[PDB]
DNA sequence: TTTTT
């Protein structure tokens, strides 16, 4: 199948160089070229440019001439774009899109993109604090890390519905984020409801059981 | 360059409705337009390309039309797979261009939230801070007033507020609101009170919550 | 230089 993968989410200084990759399989790498796109968080798409992996020709977007380097290697089926003089307009999720049949064609298989955010914050591990008060709402406060992600998960999962996870919002350079969860009030709390938070960037993880107060 | 214009910029709809969206170029593209799909927290997916042909696996349902300047892409009887966001994009020669997008959303009955106040954990309260958390949960239309009240006069500074991403099981909207503020600051009031205002009364939903109870 | 790859 065809397939495009993606380097992971990258922190970056601003005024800095990042270099993401695509490494395709599934197709004639050759045979197609190699879209990028850009899309600032919940924002529109922007194209970027493409580069022909065949010859290593490159068409950019003139707003991104001398700023975004497309490059491409046949040996490893994998495309590469270089960003340089980062600023938090870079900031932003970049997909690689492999082209259609030709160049002029639709594009029409997308990666899962890469997360860059440009910024001088650094590394913070958050701190976990628990929310207790016929169904009752619990939750989780995930507050103070950077940068994003974080993941948050009730029971190890075994607790799915009636879960609302929060988009974290930044306040002076470290985000925050909450969860909910509501069950029904008999179980709780004899029956144990624990939030699971991870924080890969700091390769943290906390488990929190949420207790009557 | 060339630039598209999508409208309406959000729609609501019922499953089993009809709508139409529509694309202008602000240049004669011909019919070279393509149209995509993208879902919450998803890649975006190739729809329909040359502004009428149906990509691979597409359901019928989904018809574009339009050549020139004016295009418009129509869903019959929508599913809810339908619901997300749509961009428009000319495939006639580069620079590529897409459209601002349309969010589709669903359509269902005004609900008032269900809203849960939170004291700050004593966890926190260790570490010189105390964050109030209040859960407005699973209410519609997504517009909504959310005010913090300390002993009676509404508190602005340190207000943290983030909203979900429409429910695909119910098309509720829930959102967070984190009052924060230092421990000797929160020590020093009694009353706080999490207020919501929204469409479906004239009366303020309100929770409260006393420090010395 | 415009789509059954």
């Amino acid at each position: 199948q065809v397939k495009l993968l993606e380097s992971g989410p990258e922190l970056v200084k601003p005024g800095a160089s990042v270099k993401m990759s695509c490494k395709a399989s599934g197709y004639t790498f050759t045979s197609y070229v190699m879209h990028w796109v850009k899309q600032k968080p919940g924002q529109g798409l922007e194209w970027i440019g493409y580069i022909n992996p065949y010859n290593d020709g490159t068409k950019y977007n003139e707003k991104f001439k001398g700023k975004a380097t497309l490059t491409s290697d046949k040996s490893s089926s994998t495309a590469y774009m270089e960003l340089s003089s980062l600023t938090s307009e870079d900031s932003a999720v970049y997909y690689c899109v492999r082209g259609g049949y030709r160049p002029y064609y639709a594009m029409d298989y997308w990666g899962q993109g890469t997360s860059v955010t440009v910024s001088s914050a650094k590394t913070t591990p958050p701190s976990v604090y628990p929310l207790a008060p016929s169904m009752v709402t619990l939750g989780c406060l995930v507050k103070g890390y950077f940068p994003e992600p974080v993941t948050v998960t009730w029971n190890s999962g075994s607790l799915s519905s009636g879960v609302h996870t929060f988009p974290a919002v930044l306040q002076s350079d470290l985000y925050t984020l909450s969860s909910s969860v509501t069950v029904p009030s008999s179980t709780w709390p004899s029956e144990t409801v624990t939030c699971n938070v991870a924080h890969p960037a700091s390769s943290t993880k906390v488990d929190k059981k949420i207790v009557p107060r | 360059e060339l630039q598209m214009t999508q409208s309406p910029a959000s729609l609501s709809a019922s499953v089993g409705e009809t709508v139409t969206i529509t694309c202008r170029a602000s240049e004669n593209i011909y019919s070279y337009l393509a149209w995509y799909q993208q879902k919450q927290g998803k890649s975006p997916q190739l729809l329909v390309y040359n502004a009428k042909t149906l990509a691979e696996g597409v359901p019928s349902r989904f018809s574009g039309s339009g050549s020139g300047t004016q295009f418009s892409l129509k869903i019959n009887s929508l599913q809810p797979e339908d619901f997300g966001s749509y961009y428009c994009q000319h495939h006639y020669g580069t620079p590529l261009t897409f459209g601002a997008g349309t969010k589709l959303e669903l359509k269902r009955a005004d609900a008032a939230p269900t809203v849960s106040i939170f004291p700050p954990s004593s966890e926190q309260l260790t570490s010189g801070g105390a964050s109030v958390v209040c859960f407005l949960n699973n209410f519609y239309p997504k517009d909504i007033n959310v005010k913090w009240k300390i002993d009676g006069s509404e508190r602005q500074n340190g207000v943290l507020n983030s909203w979900t991403d429409q429910d695909s099981k119910d098309s509720t909207y829930s959102m967070s609101s984190t009052l924060t503020l230092t421990k000797d600051e929160y020590e020093r009031h009694n009353s706080y009170t999490c207020e919501a205002t929204h469409k479906t009364s004239t009366s303020p939903i309100v929770k409260s919550f006393n420090r010395n109870e």
